[PDB]
């Protein structure tokens, strides 16, 4: 099961990311996000920024309704409870749920830029980045300790491969 | 806003 990202900066195509999602470990939180990836409920990815971009952190992403972190919302109605931790944060290049302490997961999620191992037990780990990773380096390049971007940051379009 | 950062 893998999914993709176009990102573009103002308006600029920087590239296409691709995701290979953990369907075994968690089926649950993996379908969240391919479905939120193809827009097939009627909502989705496609248009949303990347309102946090940290570099030697990580880069979030995932809030279709606020594009500030206040927004976003799962495919099961509201926010759904951590599916298991089973998947740790060893190493950059993974993809996480961001959320708001626990059982509060809705659609904003994490990819990693560096190992984030404090994070196990937090975040739910779901996937990893098989292609662009490239790409994620260029947008990370673009954050700053805040997360401020001069660029906005979106995904452009998604969906499943 | 997690995670912290």
């Amino acid at each position: 099961s893998q999914v993709y990202f176009d990102v573009e900066a103002d308006g600029q195509p920087i590239g296409r990311v691709v995701f290979k999602l953990y369907n075994d470990i968690v089926p649950k939180t993996a379908e969240n996000f391919r479905a939120l990836c193809t827009g097939e409920k009627g909502f989705g990815y496609a248009g949303s920024p990347f309102h946090r971009v940290i570099p030697d952190f990580m880069l979030q992403g995932g809030d279709f309704t606020a594009g500030n972190g206040t927004g976003g919302k799962s495919i099961y109605g509201g926010k759904f409870p951590d599916e298991n931790f089973k998947k740790h944060h060893d190493r950059p290049g993974l993809l996480s749920m961001a959320n708001a302490g626990p059982n509060t997961n809705g659609s904003q999620f994490f990819i990693t830029t560096v190992p984030c191992p404090w994070l196990d037990g937090k975040h739910v780990v779901f996937g990893e980045v098989v292609d662009g990773y490239d790409i994620v380096k260029k947008v990370e390049s673009l954050g700053s300790p805040s997360g401020a971007t001069k660029a906005r940051i979106v995904v452009a379009k998604s969906g499943e491969l | 806003a997690a995670p912290a950062x």
